[PDB]
């Protein structure tokens, strides 16, 4: 049928922060670590069935961040407008106490690239097998990202999700309870 | 088997 | 553009040299290679970015840096005699395309002290060829040095001619069956002959010889082999 | 060598055709062809990107084999400045995720020169300050070629070609000397054709 | 900080119709959120998208080399990485798994919503109807619609509004591409 393979990249000043992944119909393929300088494969099956070693890979956004330099001085400076995320909160699978499930914060359509989210239990914040995509591209180049929290349902506990952005005035939450 | 990298392109 | 630093270099066994390259095209990738007879291009370590440096065919007894994506540092650790070669340097903005220099030609020895400068001499042409052929070829010779460090020009009216020059691709060992032989190299330079006849004109040969430097240690009598210009000249006669 | 360059020596006289080979043991997807001038670096002849292209560049054609593994160029009308090594690169898809190029060890070409009307003739020149002399063997047909001397004392030197422009006249030479008294110009390049 | 920010994005778009019959190229490059230049494989050259990124397209398409060098990425780039993943991204199936159970609106006494449960599944083209006593309930079905896991897997929660009665049998059917029959499962009120 029809299918879109992208190879998605940026570069945030004054951050100096930028990422190098692959895109196949929505889902990410691969990414390159650009402080391990290596390819982390999105499913680890990928990393048997394919492979990808480039260097030039961390040399594009070398470029991207030299072609970063001349077009802020070609818009006199414009800087990029905060889009706030739209954050929501489900499970991998229908709930069950006693049933082990995960449960997904998305955030979507936001920019520049850059978040701060956290899982609170109880108001506790928690960080036990917490699990994170890297920032995915959208068909309206905005970003969404992906974060993953394993764990057992039960009536006493209390989940929140906390993304903070600049394009939002107080952390926002988003709440989700059994 | 391998994947290729599309060169980016540096302006001047 | 890319260029190299230094062009010519003498230096001893066990030192530390290191080859600059710079480049002013902002290009990512540069590359650091050694030519050699039978072996063609061989690439020692390349770097696809500031701060990135990986190994290639040859990286072993050499170490490389890339600190800014203008200055591509290859510096030998600890110099051995085989490490003698012709080092180049290349870049790409956009690769597979690469943008070589002007090679930097490394000579590693034992002592220095097998470093000699070429004596050169004009030979002024035979009135046989003047009457037979109606031209003038002069003959410069230039022998005794060591290693082939040598830039041969011929220079007429203080212009730098090329026309109707010949100079030898290879030179020859004074003492063949050593190693550490001297060389010598001769060069031609054919004019018309009623140009040589005139006693007007000033023919020049110039060697360029790029020796020992200023820092290089001199513990004998003989006048430290450094970098210098060893000329010959001749004035046409009637 | 990823890259295998065939011939690697070849003599073709002014005016003749040249074809040179390289092959690739891994699909490729571009190819390079490079020129080095004695004492200079390689620089880039052609480039080819698509399969079966044949791209040109005056009297230099390069072709991309639809194998995606052989590639071939050509030199029309050869003059006598188209001598030097001419190396061929290429990028597989593992080349180009590292953005290098892999090259073949190359051709050495020697275009000989159209020595129109020949005269071979031996003369000896003399230093412009000394006794010191010279012989200089000349104006021989590009077929003859000169060896060196088993008499060591006796110093051979290989043949050169001149060219006098905008006279239409070139020339071979070769030049001998020795410091051994019992040296005659003559008798020197006879042993060494 | 309160600093400004500065973005600059590449995306090298490979786009495929009937597997690699038909090939499209984008080398697009944006600043902020707005692209400014691109390299359209269906044109052959770079032409900008705003006036911003006019000297990107005139300097580009002014090296031969380079538009030589992305009018191959169809063949060179494209239909190569399509088929280095095509047997686990194109031909990647997974099967669903459909839970029914049912919910309420407002807090109530009874149930007034029944929910279809479809998760973990690839691709993601799907279709689920609901039937209460063999008869296929059109109205009142409020649907989910497609959910991006973001690990290669996708859900979506197709509800029915409608007060269980006792005695009444619904059955949630879901047809996914990795399933060779539609599958099926019954709720009992
Ligand atoms: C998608 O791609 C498939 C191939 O993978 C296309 O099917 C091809 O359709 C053409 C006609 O449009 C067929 O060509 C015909 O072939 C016969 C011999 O079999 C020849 O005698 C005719 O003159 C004509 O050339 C071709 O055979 C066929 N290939 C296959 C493998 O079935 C299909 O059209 C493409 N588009 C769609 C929407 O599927």
């Amino acid at each position: 049928e029809e299918h879109v393979i992208i190879q998605a990249e940026f570069y945030l000043n004054p951050d100096q922060s930028g990422e190098f992944m692959f895109d196949f119909d929505g889902d990410e393929i691969f990414h390159v670590d650009m402080a391990k300088k290596e390819t982390v494969w999105r499913l680890e099956e990928f990393g048997r069935f394919a492979s990808f070693e480039a260097q030039g890979a961390l040399a594009n956004i070398a470029v991207d961040k030299a072609n970063l330099e001349i077009m802020t001085k070609r818009s006199n400076y414009t800087p990029i407008t905060n889009v706030p995320p739209e954050v929501t909160v489900l499970t991998n699978s229908p709930v069950e106490l006693r049933e082990p499930n995960v449960l997904i914060c998305f955030i979507d359509k936001f920019t520049p690239p850059v978040v701060n989210v956290t899982w609170l239990r109880n108001g506790k914040p928690v960080t036990t097998g917490v699990s994170e995509t890297v920032f995915l591209p959208r068909e309206d180049h905005l970003f969404r990202k992906f974060h993953y929290l394993p764990f057992l349902p039960s009536t006493e506990d209390v989940y929140d999700c906390r993304v903070e952005h600049w394009g939002l005035d107080e952390p926002l939450l988003k709440h989700w309870e059994f | 088997d391998r994947y290729r990298l599309n060169y980016s392109l540096p302006t001047g | 553009g890319i260029t190299q630093s230094p062009r010519y270099k003498i230096t001893e066994t066990g030192r530390q040299v290191t080859l600059m390259c710079h480049q002013t095209w902002s290009h990512s990738y540069m590359f650091w290679y050694r030519q050699d007879l039978g072996h063609g291009l061989r690439l020692i370590y390349y770097s696809a970015a500031a701060d990135i440096t990986d190994k290639g065919e040859v990286p072993d007894g050499y170490v490389v840096s890339r600190s800014k994506t203008e200055n591509f540092p290859l510096t030998l650790e600890s110099a051995t005699r085989s490490q003698t070669s012709v080092y180049f340097c290349a870049s790409s903005g956009v690769p597979p395309v690469q943008f070589f220099g002007p090679g930097t030609r490394l000579t590693v020895l034992e002592d220095l002290n097998k470093v000699f400068p070429p004596e050169v001499a004009v030979f002024e042409p035979s009135e046989a060829e003047i009457s037979h052929t109606q031209k003038a070829t002069l003959v410069c010779l230039a022998t005794g040095f060591f290693p082939d460090h040598v830039e041969l020009s011929w220079w007429v009216n203080g212009k730098e001619v090329h026309s109707g020059v010949c100079t030898d691709p290879q030179p020859l060992k004074e003492q063949p069956a050593l190693n550490d032989s001297r060389y010598a190299l001769s060069s031609r330079l054919r004019v018309s002959a009623t140009f040589w006849q005139n006693p007007r004109n000033h023919f020049r040969c110039q060697v360029q010889f790029y020796g020992l430097s200023e820092n290089d240690e001199w513990t004998q009598d003989r006048a430290k082999p450094v970098t210098q210009i060893v000329s010959a000249e001749a004035w046409g006669r009637a | 060598q990823q890259l295998n360059q065939s011939p690697q020596s070849m003599f073709i006289q002014e005016g003749e055709d040249v074809s040179m080979n390289c092959t690739s043991s891994s699909i490729f997807n571009t190819w390079l062809w490079y020129k080095q001038e004695p004492g200079e670096g390689p620089v880039l002849l052609i480039a080819l990107y698509k399969a079966g292209e044949l791209t040109s560049n005056g009297r230099l054609t390069a072709q991309f084999g639809i194998t995606r593994k052989d590639s071939f160029l050509n030199i029309s009308a050869s003059i006598p400045s188209d001598v030097g090594i001419y190396f061929c690169a290429g990028q597989d898809v593992g080349n180009t995720n590292a953005g290098k190029s892999t090259f073949g060890d190359g051709t050495t070409l020697t275009v000989k020169p159209n020595i129109q009307n020949p005269d071979p003739a031996v003369y000896q020149l003399r230093d412009s300050k000394s006794d010191k002399s010279v012989c200089l063997f000349t104006d021989f047909d590009s077929q003859t070629n000169v060896s060196q001397s088993k008499d060591s004392d006796v110093y051979i030197t290989d043949k050169c070609v001149l060219d006098m422009r905008s006279m239409d006249f070139k020339s071979n030479s070769a030049v001998a000397w020795s410091n051994k008294s019992d040296f005659a110009c003559a008798n020197a390049f006879n042993n060494s054709i | 900080d309160t600093r400004p920010r500065f973005l600059e994005q590449v995306k090298h778009e490979c786009h495929f119709f009937n597997g690699t019959e038909r090939v499209r190229f984008l080398d697009r490059y944006f600043y902020h959120q707005e692209e400014y230049v691109r390299f359209d494989s269906d044109v052959g050259e770079y032409r900008a998208v705003t006036e911003l990124g006019r000297p990107d397209a005139e300097y580009w398409n002014s090296q031969k080399d380079l538009l030589e060098q992305k009018r191959a990425a169809v063949d060179t780039y494209c239909r190569h990485n399509y088929g280095v993943g095509e047997s686990f991204t194109v031909q990647r199936r997974v099967y669903p798994e459909v839970t029914v159970y049912p919910a309420k609106t407002q807090p109530l006494q009874h149930h007034n919503l029944l929910v279809c449960s479809v998760n973990g599944f690839y691709p993601g083209s799907i279709e689920v109807r609901w039937f209460r006593n063999g008869q296929e309930e059109k109205t009142g079905v409020v649907s989910t619609g497609l959910i991006q896991n973001g690990d290669w897997t996708f859900q979506t929660l197709v509800m029915l509004e409608t007060v269980p009665r006792s005695g009444e049998v619904y059955t949630c059917q879901v047809e996914h591409p990795s399933l060779t029959s539609p599958l099926t499962v019954e709720w009992r009120a």
